[PDB]
């Protein structure tokens, strides 16, 4: 799946404990810029109403029935293109969010969950940022994500 | 529509 659209909006619709607002908006643009670095995306941040991304943090059930399960295992998840939940993207707050290389590096997951919310899956590639399981090595793209990116929506 | 991780 794939959006029909290059100008996407985001919401930031609350925030972590864990990290100050700042920190938490500075990682987000930094993960959007991941990919519209290597794309013709365009991403614009709304303070209000309805965006295509709406991001948010929660436990457990958090509204809409895709639950997190408490500290550790799952960590985030996003909806693919598409309206209402597609595009949106949920973290765990029961896990510690930093910016650093303690808990989980929310630049990172961010980044990864974004690829799910512009429409890509997995790689197999371990040393994708899509690959699956979460390891924590300037970032630069990998060229499976580079590729996988660019196949939906060109450079 | 089923998330992904
Ligand atoms: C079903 N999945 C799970 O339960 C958990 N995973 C998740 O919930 C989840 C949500 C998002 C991610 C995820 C995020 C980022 C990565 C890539 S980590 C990474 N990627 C890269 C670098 C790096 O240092 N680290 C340098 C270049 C690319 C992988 C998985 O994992 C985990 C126990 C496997
Ligand atoms: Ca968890
Ligand atoms: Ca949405
Ligand atoms: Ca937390
Ligand atoms: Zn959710
Ligand atoms: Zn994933």
């Amino acid at each position: 799946l794939k959006w029909s659209k290059m100008n996407l909006t985001y919401r930031i619709v609350n925030y972590t404990p864990d990290m100050t607002h700042s920190e938490v908006e500075k990682a987000f643009k930094k993960a959007f810029k991941v990919w519209s670095d290597v794309t013709p995306l365009n991403f614009t941040r709304l303070h209000d109403g309805i965006a295509d991304i709406m991001i948010s943090f929660g436990i457990k059930e958090h509204g809409d029935f895709y639950p997190f399960d408490g500290p550790s295992g799952l960590l985030a998840h996003a909806f693919p293109p598409g309206p209402n939940y597609g595009g949106d993207a949920h973290f765990d707050d029961d896990e510690t969010w930093t910016s650093s290389s303690k808990g989980y590096n929310l630049f990172l997951v961010a980044a990864h969950e974004f690829g799910h919310s512009l429409g890509l899956d997995h790689s197999k590639d371990p040393g994708a940022l899509m690959f699956p399981i979460y390891t924590y090595t300037h970032f630069m793209l990998p060229d499976d994500d580079v590729q996988g990116i660019q196949s939906l929506y060109g450079p | 529509v089923t998330p992904l991780n």
